[PDB]
RNA sequence: CCCUAUGACGGGAGUGCAAUAGAGAACCUGAGAUCCGAUGCGAACAAUCAGUCGAAGGAGUAGUCAAGCGCACUCACUCUA
RNA sequence: CAAGGGUUCGGUUGUUCGCCGAUUCAAGUGGUACGUGAGUUGGGUUUAGAACGUCGUGAGACAGUUCGGUUCCUAUCUACC
RNA sequence: UUAUGCCAAUAGCAGCGCCGGGCAGCUAAGUUGGUAUGGAAGAACUGCUGCUUAGCGGGAAAUCCUUCUCUAUACAAGUUCUCGGAACAGGUUUUAGAACAGAACUUCGAUAGGCGGGAGGUGGAAGCACCGCGAGGUGUGAAGCCAUCUCGUACUAAACGA
């Protein structure tokens, strides 16, 4: 994947900010059958462009959705209005190449990706609250016609006087997973729309229904 | 005179239960304590309340005490007479429980000419 | 077997903070938190 | 969405003697996050009084029991919210006490002679529009 | 980065003495000890030892430093992560090419007294591996190392 | 007898050689462990028979005395680290 | 030279071992209190019963054999999620 | 089986009483997605210079960087913007959840309920008409209902004069 978008030889192009929307299932010309993941951008814009000379690092801050001066806490609307920029629901920040620098209040959308192309995601996923082993880890449990007060914990760690009673940095019942997890190179982009800005993907994009995921690799 | 003094004895509420919350008005003004007494929930609060209000009532009713002009300086907790008994348990082991009652006391002065910090904060 | 200071250290950060904004029937006698149907009018 | 940890069998069984007697008297003080069950049998058992045929009043013989509250509500409650649509109960929280911090909450009708928030009129809804997706609001400032 | 370079002399005493060792290129033992000394104050007369006193001693110029033998490829630095069967370890070349400064700081980190007053002396010393610095205009005094380098010679 | 409490063993008034919260009812003398306090200093980047010896500190601060009303002594003293 | 990742299922035996049948890229050798019961199991084996062979002249034993034979702990600390 | 006298239509109870179904939620037997490139140093092993001291280059799923995650209590404690009645706190929820936390909403409002419209599940409501003596069937009728999902509406409860 190269010679598309809008770059030179070689950069990191910024990356967009969307809401999973949900899935769906499409089909191909050779009719087959393919899963698809809806991913909303909502008027996402640049709000600040972060310098090496002033601050120090390359950063287009692009902000994603819409709220109100009833829904923001007074710290930012100062940051909104000092950088007159229409109001977002979350903000956003990615570092990116020399190249690739955008004027500050330029939105983007869909069509900067360009279609048969892949895409990296990151979406802040589905936790499940304070679950424990054999659902956290894959792990096995004792059987369940012989042994009491196990069926369906964990172990112990390896242990005698050796290893001192030092636990190593081991795997337990834990609290919860929701987390930021990549789905690297994923597969290509089927489309996009010129209105709407929607975008759908081959499938598995983490994050919840809805409010949650970053895109990048393009 | 000055540090007017409240007790009361035989609060039949454990300590460890009646100092939680009179930590709370530890030192602070008896208005707002009588105020944060009856929105707390625990079911203490009733008679520190009783203790600091009796208080103030006491330090009018002796001369030279402005019952505005008052505040909380001190006002502790102290185990008193506890009748035991014995605790039962499994396999015949035998053990005591101890039914707990104690006293608080509450110890008021005026708020001398510490208004001018107060109006600060 | 553990003294006062581990006892004090435990059951201090359990300590009792005063209740924020609280409120009164300005004439109808009672106090309470927000959101309380004290009175009527 | 409540369990208020009854077997669901006790749980109904209660449930319906509370939106009984919640209409046999007009207040009732009962917990709050209970009163915010009856939040919905209340309204559900109003719709059956606005309704009235014979369908939907055996239906309520099922769900309301004790006493004729089954007429009350057929009778006056239908002719004194023939417009209300929707929105027929108050819940206020009175967290008044109890010796076990449950908070406390006065759960009663509207349009009665002495209510607790006097109330705003009772206006006939307007009817369905379509619903676009335009997302055109920008917000700046 | 003038700012994250010039450390934390907001923090230390300033008003004793400000002093230079530049190592031209020679050993790092024998940069090292006498560093050790100066950067603990036992160099001048009125020591006493519970306190710090150590001057600022600024080393410069670590890129050219000279480590004799060959130890350079042989000798590495070892470290434990904690986490069961790890240990990062890496050469003296691979952490030269890294940041030829915190070999010797590190060096010094350990020959310096084992008391907790050794991070509140290193609190007191700064590097630059030029001999661009900073602090310059400050009173700054470039310091000789002692008289007494015979240097035996071998075929 | 009054005062706040549901109710006073409480607080005053009062008897009493006793201030009777150092006789207020099991009640003289009232100690150590134990608990909650009030003050002064230390205390959230520094590791352990918790100290001993040194010790910058901080604080509370006394006295004698010709010499002059201060300062300059009492290594002042006591806590603290 | 190399420890980065792997190192299977099932049949009889309590089996570790081992033999086997079917497979795989391979079916590694030791340490870790012959890892791991305040995690579980409890079959062997070391209590009481009972019996077979053998020994003891009997009481009984058997490093021979078979059947049955209560598994306690509400986590202070260190460790760790 | 007990009750609402009975018919009618419902209820309680049989640890959903038992069946046949069952959305959203959850899960895997399902579906995805990864098992890489680039860069440095460099293992035996290999070569060539040397000038007899040395010089460098290939050189392994190995080591270290690039991806992913975590991180400023990173005590040399980092940088940028913005707020200053600002941040909190409380109340309705939550795609988040043991409390805490995060995120949404807090009346120039869709935060949850309620009511209307669909979707989505069950599968021909009652009454009425017919056919037959009946069990029962057919029409009125994709009827009837509704755990969830969306969509309209502030009708309820989320302002605040501490």
């Amino acid at each position: 994947e190269a010679k598309q978008g809008e770059m030179s030889s070689r950069s990191k192009r910024t990356g967009i900010i969307a809401v999973k929307c949900g899935m769906t299932a499409l089909w191909d010309k050779w009719g087959k059958r393919i899963p698809i993941s809806i991913l909303w951008v909502d008027d996402n814009i640049v709000s600040q462009v972060k310098t090496v000379e002033k601050e120090g690092i390359f950063a287009l801050q692009i902000g994603c959705g819409q709220k109100k001066p009833k829904h923001l806490s007074k710290a930012v609307v100062g940051h909104f209005r000092a950088q007159g920029v229409p109001l977002k629901r979350k903000l956003r920040e990615f570092p990116v190449t020399e190249d690739a620098l955008l004027p500050v209040g330029t939105s983007l959308g869909v069509r900067h990706f360009v279609p048969g192309q892949y895409v990296d995601v990151t979406g802040i996923t589905r936790g499940k609250g304070f679950q424990g082993c054999m659902k956290r880890h894959g792990f096995s449990g004792m059987p369940a016609s012989h042994g009491a007060s196990l069926s369906h914990r964990s172990g112990g760690s390896t242990g005698q006087r050796d290893a001192p009673g030092k636990v190593f940095k081991g795997r337990k019942m834990a609290g919860r997973m929701g987390a930021d997890q990549r789905t690297v190179k994923n597969v290509w982009v089927y489309k996009i729309d010129p209105a709407r800005n929607l975008m759908w993907v081959r499938g598995q994009v983490p994050g919840a229904e809805g409010n949650f995921v970053f895109i990048k690799d393009a | 005179r000055q540090k007017v003094q409240a007790v009361l004895k035989s609060i039949k509420q454990s300590p460890k239960k009646v100092n939680l919350v009179a930590a709370l008005v530890r030192g602070m003004r008896v208005e707002d304590a009588l105020m944060q007494l009856q929105v707390t929930v625990k079911r203490a609060s009733q008679t520190v309340y009783r203790v600091i209000h009796a208080a103030r009532a006491n330090a009018t009713h002796n001369h030279g005490l402005d019952p505005d002009r008052l505040l909380v300086a001190e006002a502790f907790v102290g185990k008193g007479l506890f009748g035991k008994k014995v605790a039962y348990h499994a396999k015949g082991r035998s053990g005591i429980i101890s039914i707990p009652r104690c006293r608080l006391t509450v110890i008021v002065r005026e708020t001398t000419a510490e208004e001018e910090a107060e109006i600060a904060r | 077997k553990i003294s006062k200071h581990k006892r004090g250290i435990r059951n201090g950060p359990k300590a009792l903070k005063p209740v924020p904004v609280i409120i009164r029937c300005r004439s109808c006698g009672r106090v309470k938190l927000p959101h309380f149907f004290c009175c009527s009018g | 969405f409540r369990k208020l940890g009854r077997p669901a069998g006790h749980r109904m069984s209660m449930l319906r003697t509370m939106v009984s007697q919640l209409v046999k008297h007009e207040r009732i003080e009962t917990t709050v996050t209970k009163a915010k069950e009856v939040r919905r049998l209340a309204d559900n058992m109003i719709q059956l009084g606005k309704e009235g045929s014979l369908s939907a009043a055996r239906r309520a013989a099922g769900f309301v029991r004790g006493d004729d509250v089954l007429h009350k509500i057929f009778t006056e409650l239908a002719h004194r919210y023939k417009d209300r649509a929707g929105g027929y109960t108050r819940l206020l929280r009175t967290r008044i006490r109890v010796g076990d911090a449950a908070p406390m909450a006065y759960i009663e009708f509207i349009d009665r002679e002495n209510e607790l928030r006097q109330s705003k009129p009772a206006t006939p809804q307007p009817p369905q529009r379509v619903p676009l997706d335009p997302w055109e609001r920008s917000r700046l400032t | 980065l003038k700012k994250a370079v010039a450390g934390i002399k907001r923090i230390n005493l300033d008003g004793l003495r400000w002093r230079v060792f530049d190592a031209r290129g020679q050993v790092l033992g024998r940069l090292a000890s006498q560093i050790s000394t100066v950067l603990q104050a036992k160099d001048k007369p009125t020591y006493c030892p519970n306190r710090d006193d150590g001057d600022i001693c600024i080393v410069l110029n670590a890129k050219e430093i000279g480590f004799t033998g060959r130890k350079l490829t042989d000798k590495f630095y070892r470290w434990h992560t904690g986490y069961i069967g790890h240990l990062k370890e890496r050469s003296l070349k691979d952490q030269m090419a890294k940041d030829p400064t915190e070999v010797i700081r590190k060096a010094v980190w350990r020959m310096l007294p084992s008391n907790n007053l050794r991070d509140d002396r290193d609190r007191k010393l700064r590097i630059f591996e030029g001999g661009e610095h900073p602090f310059g205009d400050k009173p700054l005094e470039p310091f000789v190392m002692p008289p007494r380098r015979v240097r035996e010679m071998r075929p």
